[PDB]
């Protein structure tokens, strides 16, 4: 669920 | 026109059409069918995007299917569970294949030929990312190896980034973002995660006044993503 | 334990959640092409309809984008780019053609012939119009004339049955009214006819529980269309 | 384009 790039 | 150029043009067309399997094929054609030159900045970017989109559709399918399997296990509906599991295998098969595509290219060409430290950090992040996505669904020894393989690629990439790239560099900032998520999500370590993000963040903050207009958009954006993960975690 | 019909239906709901629409088509084809005389349940036909809609809808989106790009490159003078786009547009067009063929084939062979009530009659008929409409959007020459004609025929046929047979509130009657009015607008190129058909069907259900949500939604799409149309 | 359902 976490934000990554 | 040239062989390498219109394949690139085709990959941009496929991006617009949201047809990411085709986008990957075009960038593949570009990638190994060079020789021993590096990919250009714009080619790198187009590659990582093409793979991220193909993989993410499957990540999203896997989560939703994996969540329904669990709810159907509580209801005691044992036959649904058998059907769902079998579907889940189909999606897992695709995931292993996708990861294998990129991880093959990275080990065989891309990591061995990066000359600037920018690029070494870029491809070592990619490698970290794809192992991380194997660790999302593999189990047992397969998991343990994906998690180990991940830690070392991020560790390597970290050891170079902190010493050669600006604290505000978007690729440095990106490593720290995913690296922190790896700890949070894979290794169940909220505090390592919080502290790794926070440090990367503060280190960027103290160097802000010297941040190029060239990297401004991407850096400020990865800085917000580090803040949002922090806020949700905290 | 669930039958084969029950099972393929279930596999289809998973594919829908997972957003894997090609697979959702295949499972829904299986349910259909294992029958004989039986017509599909309301649930099943709604699923086939959703399955195909999303599969085509992704090609139509891709198509519009690629169209906009060659046209922008036609006037930039960019000759080699135009050709590559052209060849790519064709590849998107083969898929489009093959998809429409899937559902037209099954509609002409099975679904249309065994529709007993005025419910099912209007449905597969709407469906036939819909998929000839998608053909019309991209075909040229003779192929274009043919499809737009098949579009009118099917849409007009279903119209009679709708007016004589179904409440003007009913979801199906209203959907048809919407899609029909869009056909007149985008392909038949006549604003006023699109506006008359759309203006009236809104007005009629302005007169008349299970249907509330669906109807009010398609009623809202009508207004949303009339207002946009009127303003341009 | 225009709304259909
Ligand atoms: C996506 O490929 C195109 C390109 O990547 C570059 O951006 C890199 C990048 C992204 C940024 C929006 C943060 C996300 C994907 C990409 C290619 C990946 C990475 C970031 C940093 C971390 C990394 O991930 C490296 O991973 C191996 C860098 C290379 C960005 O500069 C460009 O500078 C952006 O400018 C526009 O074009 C780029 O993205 C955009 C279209 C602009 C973003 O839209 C609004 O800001
Ligand atoms: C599961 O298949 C879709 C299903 O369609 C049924 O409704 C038909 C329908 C639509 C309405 C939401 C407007 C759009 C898809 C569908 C299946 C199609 C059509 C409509 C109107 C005409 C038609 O288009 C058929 O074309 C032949 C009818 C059949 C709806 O009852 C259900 O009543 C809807 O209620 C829920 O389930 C439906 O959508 C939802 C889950 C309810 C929530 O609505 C969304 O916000
Ligand atoms: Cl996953």
């Amino acid at each position: 669920q976490s934000y990554t790039v | 026109p040239t062989a390498r150029e219109e394949n690139v043009y085709m990959a941009k067309l496929a991006e617009q059409a949201e047809r990411y399997e085709e986008m990957v094929e075009f960038m593949e054609k570009v990638s190994n069918s060079l020789g021993s030159e590096e990919l250009t900045v714009e080619e790198r970017n187009l590659l990582s995007v093409a793979y991220k989109n193909v993989i993410g559709a499957r990540r999203a399918s896997w989560r939703i299917i994996s969540s329904i399997e669990q709810k159907e296990e509580s209801r005691g509906n044992e036959e649904h569970v058998n059907s769902i599991r079998e579907y889940r295998s189909k999606i897992e098969n695709e995931l292993s294949k996708i990861c294998d595509g990129i991880l093959k290219l990275l080990d065989a060409k891309l990591i061995p030929s990066a000359a600037s430290g920018d690029s070494k950090v870029f491809y070592l992040k990619m490698k970290g990312d794809y192992h991380r996505y194997l660790a999302e669904f593999k189990t047992g020894a397969e998991r343990k190896e994906a998690a180990e393989s991940t830690l070392t690629a991020y560790k390597a990439a970290q050891d170079i980034a902190t010493t050669e790239l600006a604290p505000t560099h978007p690729i440095r900032l990106g490593l720290a973002l995913n690296f922190s998520v790896f700890y949070y999500e894979i290794l169940n370590s909220p505090d390592r995660a919080c502290n790794l993000a926070k440090q990367a963040f503060d280190e960027a903050i103290a160097e802000l006044d010297t941040l190029g207009e060239e990297s401004y958009k991407d850096s400020t954006l990865i800085m917000q993503l580090l803040r949002d993960n922090l806020t949700l975690w905290t």
